[PDB]
C-alpha cells in the first residue's frame, strides 16, 4: 500500500498488472520521516523558515510560536517549532 | 449576379461534423457569470457559446478522465445575442440562449450606517 | 371514457384569452363546487391560443382551440367536457 | 565523487466514490 | 532564459577559432571537383524577377543575384552594430547558391568573432516582472515576486490586443511569425511564414527540363525541413 | 431629471445625485481596483486601494465614499491615481506572508491580480514580516488569518447579512487582528458566504481545502435543489468528479449568496450513491443485475396490476420532467394516484389554481413590503436566502416582521405574535393588537411555511389564513397587485409536482393500498412496507440509498441535479434548468429516461423519445416549466377565498411548530445531506 | 436576400453540376475497386456514391450546392488519380466501427450519453 | 523597456497609406498604421486583385514579394475569415499589409495572377479555413489527410478533431475511428478578471 493507500482489493481485476512484475511503491514516507525530526526550538514570537536555504529551499514564510499550546508547522516543510 | 436565396445560411454541409454531433448536441449561449471568489467582471462581458456535457470516463490503467466528445473544449467567444445566435443557426446546433444578467444599481452611502 | 382532469391553459392578458379569463371570474368557483374532487388545472398560456385539454381513462386526452372563444362558449365547453 | 521488476501504474486517488453497500438482511 | 555559465564564451572561441579550416577542407573536397560542379552548375536557374514573384525569400532570392538579407535592410536585435557581408549570388544556380551558403557559414564566424569581442555585462532578460518571470531568490523572498511569478507560470503575459507580422533572416530564408492577439495571455492566431513554402512550390518550374538526379539537387538546394512547410 | 452630469475620463456620463465616484466609473465601463467595497455590503474606506484623482482636485478621494458632485472629471488612469495604487499595493503585500502556493485562493486571489496588473514590479520591504495564530472558526471555514488584509468584509458580511455579530476588530496599529476575541465558532447559515467574499485567501473552505486550483476547474452553471428558494449556483467540476459548487448572482432569488446546506452537501453527492440495478434476489438480498433484467421485473408487476393497485409516491429532489414521465406511466395504466410526501392542503382549490400554492409576491418582493407575518415556518433553517430577504429589508427599509410560530432565533427584530393558530382567527377578528399594524400597512404580506400545513389541521390553517389575508386586504385597500397571501416550500419537487397535476400527501394512498409502488426518489417514511399490502412490490426510483432502498424489491439507479439537465421551480414559481455538470456514475441514468424505457418494455410507451419532447410534453402539463425564468403574475386568490370559506376545519390548540428548531436540525436534512460527511462533522461540532 | 453566385445561379443550374460529378463518380468505381485492389463490388461501391450525393439531397442554397460539388470534385481527382490510398477510400465503409444503435431502449441501454 | 521607435517611419508610411487611399478610392475601406509603425490597408473582397496589381505593378510602391498569405477567423464578424496578405517591397524596404474580409460561403479571387507565391498559400487557406479562391489553378488540400472532412483551422473545429487511426488485424488496415482520448485536455480557464488600464 502506497502512503496514500491504492492498495488494490484482492477481486480487483486492476492486479494482473502485477503478474510476472511488480509494484512501485516508495518505503520511505514522509509522514513518518518529519515525525521523526526535532522539534525547532525558538526564542523569537515570530520565525522564518526558508526551507534550511536561500533561494534552494522554499518560499520564506514567517511562523508564529506563539502559543507553546500549538508548535507552529511551515505549511511547506511540515516542521513543527517549539516556542 | 446577385442571385437571391430565401433561407438561412446552412452551411452544415460544409462544416464537416460528424451528423451526430450536429444532431443530438445543444449549443448554450450565455454570458459567463463571475467568479463569486473574485470581484473582476472582466470575464463576464462577451458572450460564450458552450455545447452540452457528454461522458468524462476513467482510463482504466492510469485513472486518467477520459472523453468521447470531441466537441467538449468548445468554447466559441462571440460580442452579442444576435452574432451567437447567427452562429449557431449557421452550423446547425440547437441553442438555449440565456439573457444577460448585470447587477441593477444599489446606491451605497458612507453615512448612512453612522444614521440611529 | 371517464375525465380524470381538465386543465385550462389560457394566456393572462391577450384577446384570445379574454372571456377565458371571465370564465374563470365567472364559473370556476362554482364548477369546482358542483363537481368538486376534479382536477381543474388552470395554468397559464404563452403566446398562444388558449386551449382545453382533458386526460380520459387510458392516456387518453383531447383539445379544443378557445381562442377568441367568448364566455359563455367556455362555460358550455368545461360543461360539454365533464358531461 | 524478462526481468519482474517492471514499473506498473496505479490509479492512486482513493476511489472517489462510495457504492450503497444493500442491506445484509432480508427483510 | 539563464546566463551564459561561465566558460561558454572561451570556448565558442576555441571553435570558431578552427572551424574555418573544416569549412575549405569541405572547400577543397566539393569546390572545384568535376563530379560536384557538374551536378550543381547550371542546374535550377532561377532568373531574378521570377524568385521574387514566387516569393522566395533566401538565398534562392540572393543567389539570383538581387540583394536583400533582412539583416542589413530591416536590422533586428543588434545586428545593426556588428558587421558582415552579404554572400549574394550571380547565376542564381545550384552552384552558386552553394558557394552563398558556404560564404555566410563563413560571414557568421564574423559575426561571431564581433559578439565575443563586443558582449556587454548586464541582465539577461528585461527587469519588468511583468512580463519575464521573477528570479529564483526574489520569488523566494518578497511577495510582489512570489505573486508575478505565480500569475506569470499559471496565467501569461496577457500582451496587449493587436496583430503584427514580425520578419528575422532564418538560416534558410525569412521566418516571420503574423501573430494576432487579442488581450488574452493566448494568442489568436500565428502565422508561421516558412521560408521553405515558396521554396518547395518554386521545385516544378525551377526542375523543368531536369531528369530524375536533378531533382534531388532541386530539393536539396532549396534546404527545405518539412517541419516549417507542414506546420 | 435630477441626473448630475460627472465626467470619466471625459465621457461625460450622467448619473443619479449620491453614486460614488467608484459607481461612476462602472457606467462608463472603467474598474477602480478596490478591496474593502462590495456592492451588497456596506462602504467603509479601509483598504484606500481605489484613490483617484478627481480633477484640477487636491487629494486623492475613495472612489466608494465620495459621493460624486457637478462636473469633477475623474482621472482613473492618471499618473497620481497609479501611484496611489503603485504605493497602497506595496504595503498590503509588505505584511503579506508568501504562501501562495498555500493559498488555495490562488487564481481566485484579487490581490495578487491588482498587483499584477495595477501594482509593483518590486519589493522595498526588506524587513521582518508579521504572523498571527491561527485559530479555529467553525468546520467550514479555515482561517489562516496571517493572510487577512483587514479589509473588514468578513465582519460586515457577518452583521449585515448574517445577523451574526460574532466577528470583530480586536486591537489597533499593525496589530490589529480580524476574529473573535473568545474562540465561538461561527455558526450560522449562510457562514460560507465569508469564504467567498474574503478576496484574500487568508479563511477559505476546509473541505475544498487543496483537492484543485482554480483554473483546472470547468464551470457549469446550474440551480440549487437542496432548498426551495432554488438559489443560482455554479457546480465547479475538475475530470469529472464536482469539486466545489459556488454562487452565481441572481438579482431575485440568491443574490451572490448561497447556504451552507448547498455547498458543503456537494460531498455527500458521492457517497452511499445508487450505481446499479439490483434487483432482490435469493433469500431477499439485493443483487446487482443489469437493466434489462431490472426493468422486465418492474414492467412485468406493472402489466399485471391494473388502476389504484400502481401508486407512486415521488418526493424530494426528483425533477419536473421525471415527475411528468412518471404521471404519464401510471396514467396509460388507469392508476391517477400520483402523490408527494409533503402535504399542500388540497381541501379546496387546492392545486387548481397557481397563486393557491406559491409565494405570490416574489422573493423580491419582500424589498417593497410593509409588513410581513410570518405564520408557521422558521424562515431561518428553512428558505435561508429569504431569511436573509427579509434582513436586508428590516434592515435598509422597514419591514415589520412577525411571527406566529415558536418564538426562535430570526436574525432580526421579530413580533412573537404567539404560538397558537387559533390567533390567526384573534386577528381576523381585529381583536390582538397587529391588527391595526396591518390596516396601518399599504403593502403587507403573509407568510404560511408548509412545514406548518404538513400538521393534521394544515386545510384549517391555510383557510384560516386566506379569511385574515382577505379581510387585510380589504381594510389595506391594497392594490390588486400586491399579492398579501403567498406560501414558501422546504422541499424542491413539491412546486412543479404541484403544477404538473400531482395531489400532494400520501393520503390516497393510505386509504387503498396499492400491490406496487415505484417510489421516486422518496426517502421520507410516509409509507411503509409495514403499511402495504402483503405483496408489497416497491421499486425504488433515486440516486443514495438511505430508507427506500433496503425496503426495495427493485433498485432502478438514477442521477442527481449535478447530472442531468433537467428543470426544477421555487416557490415563486420560476422554472430553472440544472446543466448537466458530470456524467451520471455506474450503469445509473437520467431519471426521465428510466421511466420511458421501462414505459417500452411495458408496451405503454410513453410519446417523448428526447428531452426536447418531454420539455414539450411539460409544456401541455403545466405551460410555465417550459418557461424559464419567468415569474407569472395571475392572481387568481378571489375565487381561492370563495372556496376556503365553503370548507370548515378545527384549528387545533396545539402550538404550530417548525421542525429545523435551531441549526443541527438543519444541516441534515435530505439524501443528498445526510450522506454528507461534511454535514456530518458540522452535526456534531454542534452537538 | 440577394447574395452573389459562387458559380452557378439558380439551384436547377447548378443541378446540372450535381449530375455532371453524379455520372463521373459512376463510371470512375468501376475502375477505383480494381487500381486500388479494394474488394467491394461495384455494385455496392456505386450504391455508396448515391447514398452520399443522396445525403447532401436537401439543401436548396445554390451556393451551397456550387460549393459540395468542388469539394466533390476534388475528391474525384484524388480518387481518379491514385493519390489516395486503399486505406483512405476504404474508409467511407466503417468497415471496423461498431454502427451506433438508435432505438431509445437500444440507447439507454448502452451508454449515459443519448 | 520601451521599444526604440523611429517615428520617421509612422510618418512617412501614413503618407503611403493615404497616397494608396487616394489612388484607389473604389476598394479601400480603412487604412491605418499601427503603433507597432507597420501599415494596414483594408480593402473590400472586390479589390483583391485592383489593390495587390497596383502594389506590385507601381514605381512609387513596388510590393514585389509575398510574405503570406493567412485567413484569421473571427466567428462572432459576419463575414467571419479575414484574408490578410503581407508584402514586402525591396525597393523601398518596407513592408504592407492588405486585409479583405471573406464569409463561409462568399469565395474571393486569387492572386496567383499577380504573385506565384499565392499558389499554395491558397490551397492551404482553402484547406485549413475552406475559404474558395476563384479561377485558380489547381485548388486542393496542401496539409490535411487525403479523406480529410472539415477545415481544421476553423474556431469551431474540436482541436483533436472526430477522426484517429489505428491498425486493425482484422482488416489489415489503417482504420480510422471516432476519437476516444484517453485523458481529455484539460482545458485550464486561465484569464484574468481585472482589465489592464489602458
Ligand atoms: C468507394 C467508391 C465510391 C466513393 C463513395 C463516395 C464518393 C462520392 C463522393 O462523396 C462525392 C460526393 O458525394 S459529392 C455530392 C454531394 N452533394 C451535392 O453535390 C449536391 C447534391 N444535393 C443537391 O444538389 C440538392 O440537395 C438537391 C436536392 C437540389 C439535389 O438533389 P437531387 O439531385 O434532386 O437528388
Ligand atoms: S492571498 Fe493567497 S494567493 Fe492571494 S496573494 Fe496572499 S497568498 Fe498569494
Ligand atoms: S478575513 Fe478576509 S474579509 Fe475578513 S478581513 Fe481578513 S480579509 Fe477582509
Ligand atoms: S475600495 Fe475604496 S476604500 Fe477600499
Ligand atoms: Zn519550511
Amino acid at each position: 500500500i502506497t502512503h496514500t493507500g491504492q492498495v488494490y482489493d484482492e477481486k480487483d481485476y486492476r492486479r494482473v498488472r502485477f503478474v510476472d512484475r511488480q509494484k512501485e511503491v516508495n518505503e520511505n514516507f514522509a509522514i513518518d520521516l518529519i515525525a521523526q525530526q526535532p522539534v525547532n526550538e525558538v526564542e523569537h514570537r515570530i520565525i522564518a523558515c526558508d526551507g534550511g536555504g536561500g533561494a534552494l529551499g522554499h518560499p520564506k514564510v514567517y511562523i508564529n510560536l506563539d502559543k507553546e499550546t500549538k508548535t507552529g508547522t511551515c505549511g511547506y516543510c511540515g516542521l513543527q517549532f517549539k516556542q | 449576379q446577385l442571385i437571391t436565396v430565401d433561407e438561412k445560411l446552412d452551411i452544415t454541409t460544409l462544416t464537416g461534423v460528424p451528423e451526430e454531433h450536429i444532431k443530438t448536441r445543444k449549443v448554450r449561449i450565455f454570458v459567463p457569470a463571475r467568479n463569486n471568489m473574485q470581484s473582476g467582471v472582466n470575464n463576464t462581458k462577451k458572450w460564450k457559446m458552450e455545447f452540452d456535457t457528454r461522458e468524462r470516463w476513467e482510463n482504466p490503467l492510469m485513472g486518467w478522465a477520459s472523453t468521447a466528445d470531441p466537441l467538449s473544449n468548445m468554447v466559441l467567444t462571440f460580442s452579442a445575442k444576435e452574432d451567437a445566435i447567427a452562429f449557431a443557426e449557421k452550423n446547425g446546433w440547437s441553442y438555449d440562449v440565456e439573457e444577460k444578467k448585470v447587477p441593477k444599481p444599489k446606491s451605497k452611502s458612507y453615512g448612512a450606517n453612522f444614521s440611529w | 371514457l371517464g375525465l380524470r382532469e381538465i386543465r385550462v391553459h389560457l394566456c393572462q392578458r391577450s384577446p384570445g384569452s379574454q372571456g377565458v379569463r371571465d370564465f374563470i371570474v365567472q364559473r370556476y368557483v362554482e364548477l369546482k363546487k358542483a363537481h368538486p374532487n376534479l382536477p381543474i388545472l388552470i395554468r397559464e398560456c404563452s403566446e398562444v391560443q388558449p386551449k382545453l385539454w382533458a386526460r380520459y381513462a387510458f392516456g387518453q386526452e383531447k383539445t379544443v382551440s378557445l381562442n377568441n372563444l367568448s364566455a359563455d362558449e367556455v362555460t358550455r365547453a368545461m360543461q360539454n367536457v365533464l358531461s | 565523487p524478462a526481468t519482474p521488476e517492471q514499473y506498473v501504474p496505479y490509479s492512486t486517488t482513493r476511489k472517489k466514490i462510495h457504492e450503497w453497500v444493500p442491506p445484509s438482511t432480508p427483510y | 532564459h539563464q546566463d551564459l555559465p561561465l566558460g561558454l564564451l572561451d570556448d565558442i572561441y576555441e571553435f570558431s577559432k578552427n572551424f574555418s579550416l573544416r569549412i575549405d577542407e569541405v572547400e577543397e573536397m566539393l569546390t572545384n571537383n568535376r563530379i560536384w560542379r557538374n551536378r550543381t552548375v547550371d542546374i535550377g536557374v532561377v532568373t531574378a524577377e521570377d524568385a521574387l514573384n514566387y516569393g522566395f525569400s533566401g538565398v534562392m532570392l540572393r543567389g539570383s543575384g538581387i540583394q536583400w538579407d533582412l539583416r542589413k535592410t530591416q536590422p533586428y536585435d543588434v545586428y545593426d552594430q556588428v558587421e558582415f557581408d552579404v554572400p549574394i549570388g550571380s547565376r542564381g544556380d545550384c552552384y552558386d547558391r552553394y558557394l552563398c551558403r558556404v560564404e555566410e557559414m563563413r560571414q557568421s564566424l564574423r559575426i561571431i568573432e564581433q559578439c565575443l569581442n563586443k558582449m556587454p555585462p548586464g541582465e539577461i532578460k528585461v527587469d519588468d516582472a511583468k512580463v519575464s518571470p521573477p528570479k529564483r531568490a526574489e520569488m523566494k523572498t518578497s511577495m510582489e515576486s512570489l505573486i508575478h511569478h505565480f500569475k506569470l507560470y499559471t496565467e501569461g503575459y496577457q500582451v496587449p490586443p493587436g496583430a503584427t507580422y514580425t520578419a528575422i533572416e532564418a538560416p534558410k530564408g525569412e521566418f516571420g511569425v503574423y501573430l494576432v492577439s487579442d488581450g488574452s495571455s493566448r494568442p489568436y492566431r500565428c502565422k508561421i511564414k516558412a521560408p521553405g513554402f515558396a521554396h518547395l512550390a518554386g521545385l516544378d518550374k525551377m526542375s523543368k527540363g531536369h531528369m530524375l538526379a536533378d531533382v534531388v539537387a532541386i530539393i536539396g538546394t532549396q534546404d527545405i525541413v518539412f517541419g516549417e512547410i507542414d506546420r | 431629471s435630477n441626473l448630475i452630469e460627472v465626467f470619466v475620463d471625459g465621457q461625460s456620463v450622467m448619473v443619479e445625485p449620491g453614486t460614488t465616484v467608484l459607481q461612476a466609473c462602472e457606467k462608463v465601463g472603467m474598474q477602480i481596483p478596490r478591496f474593502c467595497y462590495h456592492e451588497r455590503l456596506s462602504v467603509a474606506g479601509n483598504c484606500r486601494m481605489c484613490l483617484v484623482e478627481i480633477e484640477k482636485a487636491p487629494k486623492v478621494v475613495a472612489a466608494c465614499a465620495m459621493p460624486v458632485m457637478k462636473g469633477w472629471n475623474i482621472l482613473t488612469n492618471s499618473e497620481k491615481s497609479k501611484k496611489a495604487r503603485e504605493g497602497v499595493m506595496e504595503f498590503l503585500l509588505a505584511n503579506h506572508p508568501l504562501d501562495c502556493p498555500i493559498c488555495d485562493q490562488g487564481g481566485e486571489c484579487d490581490l495578487q491580480d491588482q498587483s499584477m496588473m495595477f501594482g509593483s514590479d518590486r519589493s522595498r520591504f526588506l524587513e521582518g514580516k508579521r504572523a498571527v495564530e491561527d485559530k479555529n472558526i467553525g468546520p467550514l471555514v479555515k482561517t489562516i488569518m496571517t493572510r487577512c488584509i483587514q479589509c473588514t468584509r468578513c465582519i460586515r458580511f457577518a452583521s449585515e447579512i448574517a445577523g451574526v455579530d460574532d466577528l470583530g476588530t480586536t486591537g489597533r496599529g499593525n496589530d490589529m487582528q480580524v476574529g473573535t476575541y473568545i474562540e465561538k465558532m461561527f455558526m450560522s447559515e449562510l457562514s460560507g458566504n465569508v469564504i467567498d467574499i474574503c478576496p484574500v485567501g487568508a479563511l477559505t473552505s476546509k473541505p475544498y481545502a487543496f483537492t484543485a486550483r482554480p483554473w483546472e476547474t470547468r464551470k457549469t452553471e446550474s440551480i440549487d435543489v437542496m432548498d426551495a428558494v432554488g438559489s443560482n449556483i455554479v457546480v465547479s467540476t475538475r475530470t469529472g468528479e464536482v469539486m466545489r459548487i459556488l454562487p452565481r448572482m441572481h438579482e431575485d432569488i440568491n443574490e451572490e449568496w448561497i447556504s451552507d446546506k448547498t455547498r458543503f452537501a456537494y460531498d455527500g453527492l458521492k457517497r452511499q450513491r445508487l450505481t446499479e440495478p439490483m434487483v432482490r434476489n435469493e433469500k431477499g438480498l439485493l443483487t446487482y443485475t443489469s437493466w434489462e433484467d431490472a426493468l422486465s421485473r418492474v414492467a412485468g408487476m406493472l402489466q399485471n396490476f391494473e388502476g389504484n393497485a400502481v401508486a407512486a409516491i415521488a418526493g424530494g429532489l426528483v425533477d419536473a420532467e421525471a415527475l411528468v414521465a412518471l404521471k404519464d406511466l401510471l396514467n396509460k395504466v388507469d392508476s391517477d394516484n400520483l402523490c408527494t410526501e409533503e402535504i399542500f392542503p388540497t381541501e379546496g382549490a387546492g392545486t387548481d389554481l397557481r397563486s393557491n400554492y406559491l409565494l405570490n409576491t416574489t422573493i423580491a418582493g419582500v424589498e417593497e413590503a410593509d409588513v410581513v407575518l410570518l405564520v408557521g415556518t422558521n424562515p431561518r433553517f428553512e428558505a435561508p436566502l429569504f431569511n436573509a430577504r427579509i434582513r436586508k429589508s428590516w434592515l435598509h427599509n422597514d419591514l415589520k416582521v412577525a411571527l406566529i410560530g415558536s418564538p426562535v432565533d430570526l436574525t432580526y427584530r421579530y413580533d412573537h405574535l404567539g404560538d397558537s393558530p387559533k390567533i390567526l382567527q384573534d386577528i381576523a377578528s381585529g381583536r390582538h393588537s397587529f391588527c391595526e399594524v396591518l390596516k396601518d400597512a399599504k403593502k403587507p404580506m403573509v407568510v404560511l411555511g408548509s412545514s406548518a400545513l404538513q400538521r393534521d389541521d394544515g386545510a384549517a390553517i391555510l383557510v384560516a389564513v386566506s379569511n385574515m389575508v382577505q379581510k387585510i386586504r380589504v381594510t389595506t385597500g391594497v392594490a390588486a397587485e400586491w399579492k398579501v397571501m403567498n406560501i414558501l416550500h422546504r422541499i424542491a419537487s413539491q412546486v412543479a409536482a404541484l403544477d404538473l397535476g400531482y395531489k400532494p400527501g400520501v393520503e390516497a394512498i393510505r386509504k387503498n393500498p396499492p400491490k406496487m409502488l415505484f417510489l421516486l426518489g422518496a426517502d421520507g417514511g410516509c409509507i411503509t412496507r409495514q403499511d402495504l399490502p402483503k405483496d408489497c412490490f416497491i421499486v425504488y426510483q433515486g440516486h443514495h440509498g438511505d430508507v427506500g432502498a433496503p425496503m426495495a424489491d427493485v433498485i432502478l439507479p438514477g442521477a442527481a441535479y449535478t447530472e442531468k439537465s433537467a428543470t426544477y421551480v421555487n416557490t415563486e414559481g420560476r422554472a430553472q434548468q440544472t446543466k448537466v455538470a458530470v456524467t451520471p456514475p455506474g450503469l445509473a441514468r437520467e431519471d426521465w429516461k428510466i421511466i420511458r424505457a421501462l414505459s417500452e418494455i411495458a408496451g405503454i410507451t410513453l410519446p417523448y423519445d428526447t428531452l426536447d419532447q418531454v420539455r414539450n410534453r411539460l409544456e401541455e402539463v403545466s405551460p410555465n416549466l417550459v418557461r424559464y425564468d419567468d415569474i407569472e403574475e395571475t392572481n387568481y386568490f378571489q375565487q381561492a377565498s370563495e372556496l376556503a370559506k365553503l370548507v370548515n376545519q378545527e384549528v387545533l390548540a396545539d402550538p404550530l411548530v417548525p421542525p429545523q428548531l435551531t441549526i443541527k436540525d438543519f444541516y441534515m436534512t435530505d439524501s443528498i445531506s445526510r450522506a454528507s460527511q461534511t454535514m456530518a462533522k458540522c452535526v456534531k461540532a454542534v452537538t | 436576400t440577394s447574395v452573389k453566385p459562387i458559380f452557378s445561379r439558380d439551384l436547377n443550374e447548378a443541378k446540372r453540376r450535381v449530375r455532371e460529378l453524379y455520372r463521373a463518380w459512376y463510371r470512375e468505381v468501376p475502375n477505383t475497386v480494381h487500381l486500388m485492389q479494394l474488394d467491394i463490388t461495384v455494385k455496392q461501391g456505386r450504391d455508396k456514391v448515391r447514398e452520399m450525393f443522396m445525403k447532401n439531397a436537401h439543401v436548396t442554397d445554390p451556393r451551397v450546392v456550387d460549393l459540395l460539388v468542388i469539394k466533390g470534385k476534388m475528391e474525384l481527382q484524388e480518387t481518379i488519380k491514385v493519390w489516395k490510398q486503399r486505406t483512405h477510400v476504404m474508409r467511407f465503409f466503417h468497415e471496423t466501427e461498431t454502427p451506433r444503435p438508435k432505438d431509445f431502449l437500444s440507447k439507454f441501454y448502452m451508454g449515459h450519453d443519448p | 523597456t520601451v521599444r526604440p521607435r523611429s517615428d520617421v517611419t509612422h510618418k512617412q508610411l501614413s503618407a503611403f497609406g493615404e497616397y494608396v487611399a487616394e489612388i484607389l478610392p473604389k476598394y479601400v475601406q480603412q487604412v491605418q498604421v499601427s503603433c507597432l509603425d507597420e501599415l494596414e490597408i483594408c480593402i473590400h473582397p472586390d479589390g483583391v486583385i485592383p489593390t495587390l496589381t497596383f502594389l506590385r505593378d507601381h514605381t512609387n510602391a513596388q510590393f514585389k514579394s509575398l510574405a503570406d498569405l493567412t485567413a484569421v477567423d473571427v466567428p462572432t464578424r459576419q463575414n467571419r475569415f479575414e484574408i490578410v496578405y503581407n508584402l514586402l517591397s525591396l525597393r523601398f524596404n518596407s513592408r504592407i499589409r492588405v486585409k479583405t474580409y471573406a464569409d463561409e460561403l462568399t469565395p474571393i479571387d486569387s492572386i496567383v495572377s499577380v504573385h506565384i507565391a499565392a499558389n499554395w498559400y491558397e490551397r492551404e487557406v482553402w484547406d485549413m479555413f475552406g475559404v474558395f479562391f476563384f479561377n485558380h489553378p489547381d485548388l486542393r488540400r496542401i496539409l490535411t489527410d487525403y479523406g480529410f472532412e472539415g477545415h481544421p483551422f476553423r474556431k469551431d473545429f474540436p482541436l483533436t478533431g472526430y477522426v484517429e487511426l489505428r491498425y486493425d488485424d482484422e482488416v489489415k488496415r489503417v482504420v480510422a475511428e471516432p476519437v476516444e482520448l484517453a485523458q481529455e485536455f484539460r482545458k485550464f480557464d486561465l484569464n484574468s478578471p481585472w482589465e489592464a488600464f489602458p
